[PDB]
């Protein structure tokens, strides 16, 4: 559950 | 099948210029930072906010969103500090001897002394900035190089798609230098000079990553979870 | 003298100056630990360094620099040069690294191996030519420490030599029949690999340093001194 | 420095 994962999905 | 490859050179340049993130400001305190904690405080706060814009810039680089989310993560994880650094060097170009971390955060090497190891990275950054100035690096060239870093730096720790887009950006760089009137020889010589600097930018990122992980273990400043995860990806 | 060489003379000079491929002390009948196996690599690298130092003298333009600058360039570039030599001679051994003719290893320290394997795979899918390889290796020597040094005259001579070698790479690609678009694309593909090689070198220098600290793998006096140059 | 003198001869 990386933050980068979330942020790349906007 | 990617829209990136069907773009013309001028369209690639326009997509990249329009994707550019803004120049952020540091916190507006009028103390020239002169300690490890205040220096690292301002820089990690700045990096954290720039990272949010970088992530949304990367999604606008043609070809990037055609990758799987996992490949997008890996490229950004690999490249983020290089991308921060080439941005720093680019906006420091017109300020010889200074590093413009933000319009209200202009540092010189004397301040690099207060953080352990930063004077060496500061010296490298300044030398890259000066090299960019002496080459008269153009903003259209700068955005091509930053996109090259994003797609290239993690590509071999993986394919054909990224390489086709990288070829597209080479075409675009040559296109810019021919539009600027350079001869054929000047074009390929200049292409080589620019790409060789990417080796130095990678070296500076690798060195900076070490000192950032060091500073994390010194617990000098709380790092954001986002910054921590981007750093941990290199460990 | 370097600046007046033609493209074909540059390639010949570089091809003539190639160092030899040395053997390791690997013995398949002898048991090895991860320790002693790593000692085989560091023992080999130490002996290659002696040949690299004498090869560097034969790189057009290198000895035109001060001894201090020659020292600096080799300190900065030595592991990159060892690694690009490794991936070159591993090209035709898919999935393996030919450290020596008697030492061909598979992934079965792990992370660096995968990176070297990826780079050689990249060289193989590009069909990297021997003439291009010796050009790249000389570029690394001259390029990797140039921004870490009137030592400003020295940098300018290095830039002119590096431009000369770019001219040489293009000449090679034109002779191979590539279109101009293909020449520029391949030139960029070749120079982008140098960023990955710099990356691999930085990582290996960090693992080398910790190996020193653990004091289990022997390291030669020259290897330690090179290592100290990177702090 | 070992490297310095190897370069000299
Ligand atoms: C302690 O090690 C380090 C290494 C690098 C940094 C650093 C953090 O924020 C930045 C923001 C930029 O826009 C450009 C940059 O170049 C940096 C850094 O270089 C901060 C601490
Ligand atoms: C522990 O990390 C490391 C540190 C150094 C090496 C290393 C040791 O000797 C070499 C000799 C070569 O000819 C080519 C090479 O590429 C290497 C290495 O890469 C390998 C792994």
């Amino acid at each position: 559950h990386k933050i980068l994962h979330r942020l790349l999905q906007e | 099948n990617s829209l990136a490859l069907s773009l013309t050179a001028d369209q690639m340049v326009s997509a990249l210029l329009d994707a550019e993130p803004p120049i952020l400001y540091s916190e507006y305190d009028p103390t020239r930072p002169f300690s490890e904690a205040s220096m690292m405080g301002l820089l990690t706060n700045l990096a954290d906010r720039e990272l949010v814009h970088m992530i949304n810039w990367a999604k606008r680089v043609p070809g990037f969103v055609d990758l799987t989310l996992h490949d997008q993560v890996h490229l950004l994880e690999c490249a983020w500090l290089e991308i921060l650094m080439i941005g720093l060097v680019w906006r420091s170009m017109e300020h010889p001897g200074k590093l413009l971390f933000a319009p209200n955060l202009l540092l010189d090497r004397n301040q690099g002394k207060c953080v352990e190891g930063m004077v060496e990275i500061f010296d490298m950054l300044l030398a890259t900035s000066s090299r960019f100035r002496m080459m008269n690096l153009q903003g259209e060239e700068f955005v091509c190089l930053k996109s090259i870093i994003l797609l290239n730096s993690g590509v071999y720790t993986f394919k054909d798609h990224i390489h086709r887009v990288l070829d597209k950006i080479t075409d675009t760089l040559i296109h810019l230098m021919a539009k600027a009137g350079l001869t054929l020889q000047q074009q390929h010589q200049r292409l080589a000079q620019l790409l060789l600097i990417l080796s130095h930018i990678r070296h500076m990122s690798n060195k900076g990553m070490e000192h950032l992980y060091s500073m994390k273990c010194k617990n000098v400043v709380p790092l954001s979870d986002l910054l921590l995860e981007m750093l941990d990806a290199h460990r």
